[PDB]
RNA sequence: UACCCAUGUCCAGGAUGAAGGUAAGGUAAUACUUACUGGAGGUCCGAACCCACGCACGUUGAAAAGUGCGGGGAUGAGGUGU
RNA sequence: GUAUGAGUAGCGAAAGAAGGGUGAGAAUCCCUUCCACCGAAUAUCUAAGGUUUCCUGAGGAAGGCUCGUCCGCUCAGGGUUAGUCGGGACCUAAGCCGAGGCCGAUAGGCGUAGGCGAUGGACAACAGGUAGAGAUUCCUGUACCAGUGCUAAUUGUUUAACCGAUGGGGUGACACAGAAGGAUAGGGAAUCGCACGAAUGGAAAUGUGCGUCCAAGCAGUGAGUGUGAGAAGUAGGCAAAUCCGCUUCUUGCGAAGCAUGAGCUGUGAUGGGGAAGCGGAAGUUCCUGAUUUCACGCUGUCAAGAAAAGCCUCUAGGAAGAGUAGUACUGCCCGUACCGCAAACCGACACAGGUAGAUGAGGAGAGAAUCCUAAGGUGAGCGAGAGAACUCUCGUUAAGGAACUCGGCAAAAUGACCCCGUAACUUCGGGAGAAGGGGUGCUCUAUUAGGGUGCAAGCCCGAGAGAGCCGCAGUGAAUAGGCCCAGGCGACUGUUUAGCAAAAACACAGGUCUCUGCAAAACCGUAAGGUGACGUAUAGGGGCUGACGCCUGCCCGGU
């Protein structure tokens, strides 16, 4: 039938977009040990 | 800007030279230069009257040269057409 | 009066509604209405924290006049009309001033009357005065607790309560559910019996026409597991196994008394219901 | 995926004929009867749409739940987009 | 890393054939003819999503379930043009953030002013052309919206032209169902124009084939739909108001006037498009007719059907400049390529699955059903040849007709339109399409009896009867209820174990018990803050029973 995956371009910023993991002390964590591994891309 | 820091370099293909008896000159512009100040540039370097600028943006082709993947340079390109009473740009 | 179906179908078959027989337009004022957005029982963070709501025919609130201040200005009654945010109607009422204003309608008002509020109106069916000189036996409704809140305690459809005496600084009144209490003598009240005392007869005859209202299906405790309610689990239909019937949080339901033991208003309570 | 909120949108055709209204009759006046009108309903038959009752086949599948022939609902406690 | 199974299973729904061409090499690439498939789609647009897959020139290592000279693959160059389209510089809903502020071991939670946020509201452009790739964007023609400067006249200067709110008021502004109309798109016949005029018995015309037009804007008109007019006075609209609201008098009515209003006519048109043989003739009359528009307009019902901006108006205020006409100039940012029921999106795949919306023709037909076709699009990325067992999907069967089997499972049978006729029981509505029967084709009466349309010409709709004619068979194909008797359960419609159970299970309208006097009880949270509820005992929460009919007995020692 359908199935788990619906993409959408504005779906996606807003829950692991930038802006959305600076707004908050637990989504800076995110970032700070995404910078930890070095990882090319931070965020969504 | 300046009038030659908006203006890069002409475009010269089949499509561009094809218009050239048309009164219609293809650019090449910076990135964040807005159609208004793309009028002035023109008229200040080449002294020709200016009637309309048409803008468009390009994105850059994914291009392989080996186990490497990059991007082309994104592009913005103007064509300026004059009007009758006016000089002509000499591409030549 | 009450309007009966014919039993054409299975599901028009006990259902009774009134006729609206007393209803004088069909539009409400313009100016006195305010969105409502239904809010399904969910809480302040988004929980749900009452079951049984949501869903039914979007409203619109109609600003309604329960403290009745405006004193010694003649009003008339100009429409009697329908309000789906409650189960008594609403009139319309044209001040002199050329300002309107909504009020609930009672028992006996009609279009065309005139409707008076202060110490100088008279004891007629939809006049407001304070209790400090409202004739001791009278039948009032829209009592309200503290001078200058608004009329708060009897408002239902075919609800009315009654003078029974003076206690200086205070009014006795026995309220709708038979408790004897006392009321400051400054409040204020209506006269008379709200007005849509049919409103009790309606067999609503559907499953379909409660979720109209916004009322979500209930499940009994019987059906329910272990884990969700303490009268669930069992092999086949079990009794209430339990010395008394639970509600679904603990605290027995049947004959438990939730009133807190000590509070403040207990001094002015005559007699219980 | 479950429930809810705000704002949009979809449901080929056909059938039946509730309340009410009008005219004739009928009465002291009403009940009531007959014709025409009217267009109600979690009404009926049935496509799109939603679902999943039977069987067969697949079962190192076309498919980590499907297909084929029949089947249920189809103006509503409806389906569906953002 | 490499074997065995083994040159074995598979090669993913489907119709292809021949003749030319290219090439080292052709079932598979290109062209031509014939044939076949879809056609309320397998056709045309457009959102989301994907990001160059689009075009041209070269290429055949790998990918393509075979082949390849080919490709959505490789390499190199190109391709997306907006004052008017969609979004921002305009507005707000749900929701989110939130100066001060209230709570809280820290971290933080909540929340006022304020602000973001479309799936909605407001808002000025149409018709053609474009032979590699873009088109309300480029070009041609004709427009509109906002603003600016300049020329010529007009007017006014503080008893003050004119402007006018970030404030008041009106509008914007709204549900569902039903029916009857006006118009138009679409469709179909004659007329007219052009071409042919014929292969095999016949036809030079009651012959055949194709076509039988056109915007936005501007001027006029217009089916209709709403439709009380004036005067006087102001306890109200945070101040004021000549505006709104309220009161009182004169005057009354399918008659006008005001708002809207689909459409029609002239111009746009000395323009553009147009079948044939590069230029281009003709474009009339009638019938039918919407699921589109007038228009949530009208009627009815109860479950009682967003906000703000925008527009108009009123003053508060600002005021020496202001309108008018003509001309010329000015108008930013983001998207625009291509696929888009699909080989380019979600499914690991070039995957028999899923994917919102607009349009969606003809014959027969009530119909978007069914069969065959139009415009348009396709022949499905392994083949040919033999016609064994066995498996799957179909078609017929002599006599019998459930004897099969756990069980009539599966299959077979009924099926459309018109007419006759129809039981027990009943909550009087039903049961009921009960059951059971009869008639359907073609020709002549006959451009019917009669209707719709029109001034007439004419054009559509078509029941009864008679006479006949032909088959085994006349809704001659596809599509279209099998029925009856009796009992258990559940009153009914509905819901349920995505992926073994659809039910007698849950729900339901109704009944009863019990709590709750409002800072209500109950519930979430440490609290603040909330739902309950912008409710008030005819209301709200909890336990049990489950339409309707007749009823619901005894025990208070134990808990
Ligand atoms: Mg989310
Ligand atoms: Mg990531
Ligand atoms: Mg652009
Ligand atoms: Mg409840
Ligand atoms: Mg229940
Ligand atoms: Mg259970
Ligand atoms: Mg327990
Ligand atoms: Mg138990
Ligand atoms: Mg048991
Ligand atoms: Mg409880
Ligand atoms: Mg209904
Ligand atoms: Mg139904
Ligand atoms: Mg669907
Ligand atoms: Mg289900
Ligand atoms: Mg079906
Ligand atoms: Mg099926
Ligand atoms: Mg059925
Ligand atoms: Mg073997
Ligand atoms: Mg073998
Ligand atoms: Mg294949
Ligand atoms: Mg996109
Ligand atoms: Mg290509
Ligand atoms: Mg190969
Ligand atoms: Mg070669
Ligand atoms: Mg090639
Ligand atoms: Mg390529
Ligand atoms: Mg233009
Ligand atoms: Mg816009
Ligand atoms: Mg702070
Ligand atoms: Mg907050
Ligand atoms: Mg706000
Ligand atoms: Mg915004
Ligand atoms: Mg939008
Ligand atoms: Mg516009
Ligand atoms: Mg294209
Ligand atoms: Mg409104
Ligand atoms: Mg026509
Ligand atoms: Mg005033
Ligand atoms: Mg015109
Ligand atoms: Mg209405
Ligand atoms: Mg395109
Ligand atoms: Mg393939
Ligand atoms: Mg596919
Ligand atoms: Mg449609
Ligand atoms: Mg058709
Ligand atoms: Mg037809
Ligand atoms: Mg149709
Ligand atoms: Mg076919
Ligand atoms: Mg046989
Ligand atoms: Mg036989
Ligand atoms: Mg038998
Ligand atoms: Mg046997
Ligand atoms: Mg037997
Ligand atoms: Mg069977
Ligand atoms: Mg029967
Ligand atoms: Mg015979
Ligand atoms: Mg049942
Ligand atoms: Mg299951
Ligand atoms: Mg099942
Ligand atoms: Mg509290
Ligand atoms: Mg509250
Ligand atoms: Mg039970
Ligand atoms: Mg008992
Ligand atoms: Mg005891
Ligand atoms: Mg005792």
């Amino acid at each position: 039938m359908k199935r788990t995956y619906q993409p959408s371009k504005r779906k996606r910023k807003k829950v692991h977009g930038f802006r959305t993991r600076m707004s908050t002390k637990n989504g800076r964590r995110v970032l700070a040990s995404r910078r930890r591994k070095g990882r090319k891309v931070l965020s969504a | 800007m300046d009038a030659r820091d908006i203006i890069k370099r002409p475009v010269v293909t089949e499509e561009s030279t094809s218009i050239l008896d048309d009164k219609k000159y293809t650019f090449e512009v910076d990135t964040r230069a807005t159609k208004t100040q793309v009028k002035y540039a023109i008229e200040e370097i080449f002294d020709v009257k200016v009637a309309k600028v048409n803008v468009m943006n390009y994105k850059g082709k994914l291009k392989r040269m080996g186990r490497y993947a990059g991007y082309t340079n994104k592009r913005r390109k103007a064509i300026v057409t004059v009007t009758a009473d006016s000089k002509e740009i000499q591409f030549f | 009066a009450i309007k009966k179906y014919k039993p054409t179908t299975n599901g028009r078959r006990h259902m009774t509604s009134s006729d609206f027989a007393e209803i004088t337009t069909s539009t409400p004022e313009k100016s006195l209405l305010r969105p409502l957005k239904k809010k399904a029982g969910r809480n302040n963070q988004g929980k749900l924290t009452v079951r049984h709501h949501g869903g039914g025919h979007k409203r619109q609130y109609r600003v309604i006049d329960f403290k009745r201040n405006k004193d010694g200005i003649p009003g008339r009654v100009a429409t009697i009309e329908y309000d789906p945010n409650r189960s008594a109607n609403i009139a319309l009422i044209n001040y002199a001033d050329g300002e309107k204003r909504y009020i609930i309608a009672a028992k006996g008002l009609e279009v065309g009357q005139t409707i008076y509020s202060g110490a100088e109106a008279d004891i007629k069916v939809g006049n407001a005065l304070e209790l400090k000189d409202i004739p001791v036996g009278t039948v009032i409704h829209n009592i309200e607790m503290k001078p200058g809140k608004g009329g708060q305690l009897v408002r239902s459809a075919g609800t009315s309560a009654q003078v029974l005496g003076k206690e200086g600084k205070y009014v006795l009144i026995r309220l709708n559910s038979g408790e004897v209490r006392m009321i400051l003598a400054t409040c204020r009240a209506t006269i008379g019996q709200v007005g849509n005392e049919q409103h009790e007869l309606i067999n609503i005859g559907k499953a379909g026409r409660s979720r109209w209202m916004g009322k979500r299906p209930t499940v009994r405790g019987s059906v329910m597991n272990p884990n969700d309610h303490p009268h669930g689990g069992g092999e086949g239909k079990a009794p209430i196994g339990r010395k008394s019937p639970m509600s679904p949080w603990g605290k027995p339901t049947l004959g438990y008394k939730t009133r807190k033991k000590n509070n403040n208003s207990d001094k002015f309570i005559v007699r219980r219901r």
